[PDB]
RNA sequence: AAACUUUCAACAACGGAUCUCUUGGUUCUCGCAUCGAUGAAGAACGCAGCGAAAUGCGAUACGUAAUGUGAAUUGCAGAAUUCCGUGAAUCAUCGAAUCUUUGAACGCACAUUGCGCCCCUUGGUAUUCCAGGGGGCAUGCCUGUUUGAGCGUCAUUU
RNA sequence: UUGACCUCAAAUCAGGUAGGAGUACCCGCUGAACUUAAGCAUAUCAAUAAGCGGAGGAAAAGAAACCAACCGGGAUUGC
RNA sequence: AUAUUGGCGAGAGACCGAUAGCGAACAAGUACAGUGAUGGAAAGAUGAAAAGAACUUUGAAAAGAGAGUGAAAAAGUACGU
RNA sequence: GUGGAGGUCAGUGACGAAGCCUAGACCGUAAGGUCGGGUCGAACGGCCUCUAGUGCAGAUCUUGGUGGUAGUAGCAAAUAUUCAAAUGAGAACUUUGAAGACUGAAGUGGGGAAAGGUUCCACGUCAACAGCAGUUGGACGUGGGUUAGUCGAUCCUAAGAGAUGGGGAAGCUCCGUUUCAAAGGCCUGAUUUUAUGCAGGCCACCAUCGAAAGGGAAUCCGGUUAAGAUUCCGGAACCUGGAUAUGGAUUCUUCACGGUAACGUAACUGAAUGUGGAGACGUCGGCGCGAGCCCUGGGAGGAGUUAUCUUUUCUUCUUAACA
RNA sequence: CUUGUGACGGCCCGUGAAAAUCCACAGGAAGGAAUAGUUUUCAUGCCAGGUCGUACUGAUAACCGCAGCAGGUCUCCAAGG
C-alpha cells in the first residue's frame, strides 16, 4: 500500500502539507496499538509514506529555487555541481584553451599538414 | 560511580543492549552459521573498560 | 609490599574516552590522546607501526561517501536524471 | 507517561501536549532511562482527567 | 654517570620558589614628575610580614596626582617606621627615617 | 586357582590425524585515475513486526526519489492488489534527495550532551525578561568595495 | 578649509582559496645503528631504516654555459 | 617511451590446501590482555533433500529401550571419513 | 618412497576410488611393493620423462591431544551450631518457627567519595558457576525501576595548563600569557522617513581551561513503591529574573522623622567616579554557653517476672524549614 | 560523651590562599510637587525558572589483586556496665 511518487507531484505544496500532518497523526495511533498487538507491520508502509512526502515536498522547493537562480552566477554552493574538489577547481574547457596571440599566428600559419607517403 | 557523566552513560546503554542472547528465529534462517552471540559479555568476568 | 597490595591502590583512571577515535586513550591531565594524537590536526601515525596503520586506515571504516565516488567515476559524473527509455 | 525524543527539553514537552491533546499542563518531570531513552512525567491539571484523555489516545 | 643535583635544579621542575602567601613585590615607587621635581607624601597603613622574607613590608597609600585614584605601594620597613606616619619621597623631600631622598 | 600387570584381536570410548572437497589466500600479467571547508577518511549513538553480530542506513534511518527488469521475500507472521501492470523484489542500476553528535572541524569550550552573541518570526499584556522555530558568528591569505589612521606627504585655501 | 598621493588597518564587507586522509611509485630535508673488516676508530652497512615537508596518474627531467677531440655527434627518459 | 606490495576493474598459475595459504576461507584486526603506546587468537565439512526421530514405554527430569525417516543413524545438530 | 607437471596404458572405479584396522597371505637382503578380510563413499593408479616447500625419535623443538603419579596431596585462620515443619523426586546447606551463639557503636550496623555498571526488584528457572551440595544466588531466561528553580555539576579562582599579537625552528612544533598589539563595550539621551548611524560622555583588565572535599542564591516535615525520592503526593516556605497595580510612605520648607549619645523605624531620590566591608582562612591548652545523647523523679498507657520479694524490670510521651 | 560557638591564652627566622559575587559609604550629574506628583531597598499582587547525574555494593562476594583471594582501598554517626 502506501501513497506514490508520480501522483502527489500533480498537488500542491499546502495538500501536501496537509497530506504530511495527517500522515504523521495515524502513525502515531499506530505506534500506541503497537504495544498492544504482538506484531503490527502496517507501520512500515506508512513510514515510507511520509519519506516519500517529505522528498516530494523537498523537490518542488529546490526545484523553484533552481528557477529562482536560473540565469545568473553565484548560484547557491548546494544546487552547484557535486563531482570533485579537483575538478570544481580545475581550468574550465575555455581558460585552458586559450592561447597567446604568437602562439595563434604561427598555428594558423603553419598547422600540422595531412601528407601520404606513397610517390 | 554514581554521580557520572552523560558519555558514560549513553555507553551504558548500549552495553544494556548488547546483553542479550541470541534470537531463536535465527537459527531457522538458510544457510545459518552462526551458533549462540559469541561477544556476550559479563560483569564478573570482563570489565568495559570505558 | 609493590606486588598484591600495591595493586589495590588502583582506582585512578590516567585516560579517558578520546573525542575522535573513541579509544579510551585520551591522556586527562596531558590533555592528548596517546592513539590518534587528538587534539593535534594530523592524525597518529608511523611507519614502524605497520600493523597500527592497518587497524585505522581507511576502509576499515563505513566510507560513507567514499563508497559511491568510483560508480560516480564510472558513469562519468553525469548530471540529470533518467528518461524513461 | 510519555517516551520522548532525547533531544527535547521540558518546554517542547509542554508546549507539544497541549498541541495534540489540547489539554493544560500542571509540570513536566523529565528522565533518562537506563535503556537511553528518555521519559516524561507530565502532570495534568486537576481541571483534567489523565484516564479520560489515556483511553481517548487508545491505551487504557 | 647521572645528572648530579646541581645541574638539575636548573629546568625548575620542582625547585620553584613556593610564592603562595607572599603579599607581593617589594619594589619603590616608579620615578615620576613629582620625585625628580619635589617630594610627595604617604601613609603607612599596614606593617605586615611576608612569609620566607625575614624583614616586614611597609604598605604605604600614595594619591595619583594625575588622577583620582590612591595608588597603593609595598616598601620595605625600615627600623622605627611606624603606621600612621607620614612618609615623603622625592628629591626634595625632608631628609627623616623612611624618606626616599 | 583368583585378583593384578603385560601382550594381542573384536567391540565401545577419548582425541581429531589421514583421505577427499574449498565463495579463501599468495604470486604474475593487463586496463583506468576518482578523496576533502558543496565538509573527507575515522569515531560515537541510534534505525527492522519479531536482531545480539556482520552488512546497510541516518529521526525521510537494513532506507526515500529516478530508471531498468518483470512477479516476488522467506525462519515465522503479516501484506496482497502488486499481477495483460506508471508494477513484487534483502533485485539490478543510480544522475534527485535526506544525511543524528562528531571529526581538517570553523561562535567560545569540552572528563560538561557547558556557556555565548546577531537577524527574521511566534507565544508569554514586551526592542530590554523568558521560551519555541528558521538562518548565522573560525584562522591565514588574494582580488575588489566601504570606513578610516599617520605634519609620511602634496596641492588648495583664506 | 577642501581634495589628492603614499603607507598602514578594520569590517559576520562581495567573491574565493589553504589545512586532513592515503602514501606502492614520485620530489626534497633530516638521519642512525646492528653488521663486515675474523679485534677496532677512517671505511662498510648507507648518502639506507626511522622522522619531517610536498604532488600526480604518473611524478621528476627535458630542449646544452652538453658530450666530445672524431670524416665529429646533438632535448629529456628507459633497456 | 619509465615507476607503482596503494585504490578501482579484469585475466591467469607445474603456487598453498584449514598446524598450509594473508594474523583473519567463519559476526578477524573480532573475542581477549595491558593505564598506555600496543599485543592478538582459536574456530570450515550431517544428509540429495531435515526427511532433525510422529508415537509407545521406563524415569521427577536429562535421557534410555522400542517404533520411525533415511541408500546409509557404522550419517542423530557432541553429526563425512 | 611423497606432493605436483608433460606423455602413454581408448588404465581402475558408486556392481565401490582414496583413506583407516588386520600375532591373515605373497615378493624383495632392504628402503618397500602386492593380495585377502572389515569400515568406507568419490575419485585414483601402472610405465617413460619433468619438477620440488619430498622421507624424522631426539633439537630443555612448535602446535594440539593423552597418561603414570592418583581417586593421591588435599578441601584445617576468622569460637557454633541444633530440633521441628513446609516446598521439593531428592534437604547438613532452601523458607519459617524454636533454641544456642557472635559482631559489641575506631561493628559482621546505617550511609557515602573512586571504581564497578543493572549486580537493585519481580516472575520462571538449575544445563554450566557458587573447588561438597543445592529446590538457593551477585548464576540462567524474561521484564520493571533512577522524576529537582532550592541536592551536585554548570559559575569563581588556587598550584598549573594553554591559544592570540609576536619571536624561534628545515619541520613535526617550541617559547611566552601582557609580553616591542591600531587588542573594546557601558550606559544615558536624540530619530520617531527608521532603523539605529550620527549627538556625546565613560572607562583600560586585556582569550580560555583548571576543584562533584576550596568559594557558592534559595526547602523542610509527614506519607507512599517490589525496587525512587530533600526529586513523587499533601502541607508549608524561600531565592533569582521579569512585568507591573493597589495600599503604605514623602512633598507646598520638595527628596522623612525621633533620641544629648551610642542609635531606632514600614518606607524614608542619587549617575560618573573613589573608598571600605563581607567572601577570607594556622595550630594547641584550659574556661563559659548551646544542641544532641547518657542518667533520673512524678504521672499518663502497654508488656515481662511473681514458690518468695520487688510503689518492680522494659517500653511511648516527639515538634522540622520558615515567620 | 560528641559537636557547634564565644571570650581568651601559648607557639613561630612557620604569622598560617585567591577569585567570582553581594552590600555600604564619600560624591552630588540628573530628575523632581500642590489641584498634583515623586517614589518599586515598605506590604500585598502576576509569571517563569532550562540542561545533565539520582537504582545498588562500597568489600573475608558487586573496586584492584588472572578468582566469590585471610591482601590493599578516602570518609561521616558511635548506647549501657
Ligand atoms: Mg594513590
Ligand atoms: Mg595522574
Ligand atoms: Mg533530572
Ligand atoms: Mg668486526
Ligand atoms: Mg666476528
Ligand atoms: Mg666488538
Ligand atoms: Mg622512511
Ligand atoms: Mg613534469
Ligand atoms: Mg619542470
Ligand atoms: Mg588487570
Ligand atoms: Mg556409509
Ligand atoms: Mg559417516
Ligand atoms: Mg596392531
Ligand atoms: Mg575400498
Ligand atoms: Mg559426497
Ligand atoms: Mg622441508
Ligand atoms: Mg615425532
Ligand atoms: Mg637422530
Ligand atoms: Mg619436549
Ligand atoms: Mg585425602
Ligand atoms: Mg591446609
Ligand atoms: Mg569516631
Ligand atoms: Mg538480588
Ligand atoms: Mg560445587
Ligand atoms: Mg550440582
Ligand atoms: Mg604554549
Ligand atoms: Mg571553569
Ligand atoms: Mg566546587
Ligand atoms: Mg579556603
Ligand atoms: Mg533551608
Ligand atoms: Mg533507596
Ligand atoms: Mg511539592
Ligand atoms: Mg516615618
Ligand atoms: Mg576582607
Ligand atoms: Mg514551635
Ligand atoms: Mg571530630
Ligand atoms: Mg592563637
Ligand atoms: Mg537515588
Ligand atoms: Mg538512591
Ligand atoms: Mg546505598
Ligand atoms: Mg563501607
Ligand atoms: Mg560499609
Ligand atoms: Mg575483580
Ligand atoms: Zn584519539
Amino acid at each position: 500500500a502506501g501513497v506514490k511518487a508520480y501522483e502527489l507531484r500533480t498537488k500542491s505544496k499546502e495538500q501536501l502539507a496537509s497530506q504530511l500532518v495527517d500522515l504523521k497523526k495515524e502513525l502515531a495511533e499506530l505506534k500506541v496499538q503497537k504495544l498492544s498487538r504482538p506484531s503490527l507491520p502496517k507501520i512500515k508502509t506508512v513510514r515510507k509514506s511520509i519519506a516519500c512526502v517529505l522528498t516530494v515536498i523537498n523537490e518542488q522547493q529546490r526545484e523553484a529555487v533552481r528557477q529562482l537562480y536560473k540565469g545568473k552566477k553565484y548560484q547557491p554552493k548546494d544546487l552547484r555541481a557535486k563531482k570533485t574538489r579537483a575538478l570544481r577547481r580545475a581550468l574550465t574547457k575555455f581558460e585552458a584553451s586559450q592561447v597567446t596571440e604568437k602562439q595563434r599566428k604561427k598555428q594558423i600559419a603553419f598547422p600540422q599538414r595531412k601528407y601520404a607517403i606513397k610517390a | 560511580a554514581a554521580q557520572k557523566s552523560f558519555r558514560i552513560k549513553q555507553k551504558m546503554a548500549k552495553a544494556k543492549k548488547q546483553n542479550r542472547p541470541l534470537p531463536q528465529w535465527i537459527r531457522l534462517r538458510t544457510n545459518n552459521t552462526i551458533r549462540y552471540n559469541a561477544k556476550r559479555r559479563n560483569w564478573r568476568r570482563t570489565k568495559m573498560n570505558i | 609490599g609493590k606486588g598484591t597490595p600495591s595493586f589495590g591502590k588502583r582506582h585512578n583512571k590516567s585516560h579517558t574516552l578520546c573525542n575522535r577515535c573513541g579509544r579510551r586513550s585520551f591522556h586527562v591531565q596531558k590533555k592528548t590522546c596517546s592513539s590518534c594524537g587528538y587534539p593535534a590536526a594530523k592524525t597518529r601515525s608511523y611507519n614502524w607501526g605497520a600493523k597500527a596503520k592497518r587497524r585505522h586506515t581507511t576502509g576499515t571504516g563505513r566510507m560513507r561517501y567514499l563508497k559511491h565516488v568510483s560508480r560516480r567515476f564510472k558513469n562519468g559524473f553525469q548530471t540529470g536524471s533518467a528518461s524513461k527509455a | 507517561v510519555f517516551q520522548v525524543s532525547m533531544k527535547a527539553n521540558k518546554y517542547q514537552i509542554k508546549k507539544a501536549v497541549k498541541e495534540l491533546y489540547e489539554v493544560d499542563v500542571l509540570k513536566v518531570n523529565t528522565l533518562v532511562r537506563p535503556n537511553g531513552t528518555k521519559k516524561a512525567y507530565v502532570r495534568l491539571t486537576a481541571d483534567y482527567d489523565a484516564l479520560d484523555i489515556a483511553n481517548r489516545i487508545g491505551y487504557i | 654517570g647521572r645528572v648530579i643535583r646541581n645541574q638539575r635544579k636548573g629546568a625548575g621542575s620542582i625547585f620553584t620558589s613556593h610564592t603562595r602567601l607572599r603579599q607581593g613585590a617589594a619594589k619603590l615607587r616608579t620615578l615620576d614628575y613629582a620625585e625628580r621635581h619635589g617630594y610627595i607624601r604617604g601613609i603607612v597603613k599596614q606593617i605586615v610580614h611576608d612569609s620566607g622574607r625575614g624583614a616586614p613590608l611597609a604598605k604605604v597609600v600614595f594619591r595619583d596626582p594625575y588622577k583620582y585614584r590612591l595608588r597603593e605601594e609595598i616598601f620595605i620597613a625600615n627600623e622605627g617606621v611606624h603606621t600612621g606616619q607620614f612618609i615623603y619621597a622625592g628629591k626634595k623631600a625632608s631628609l627623616n627615617v623612611g624618606n626616599v631622598l
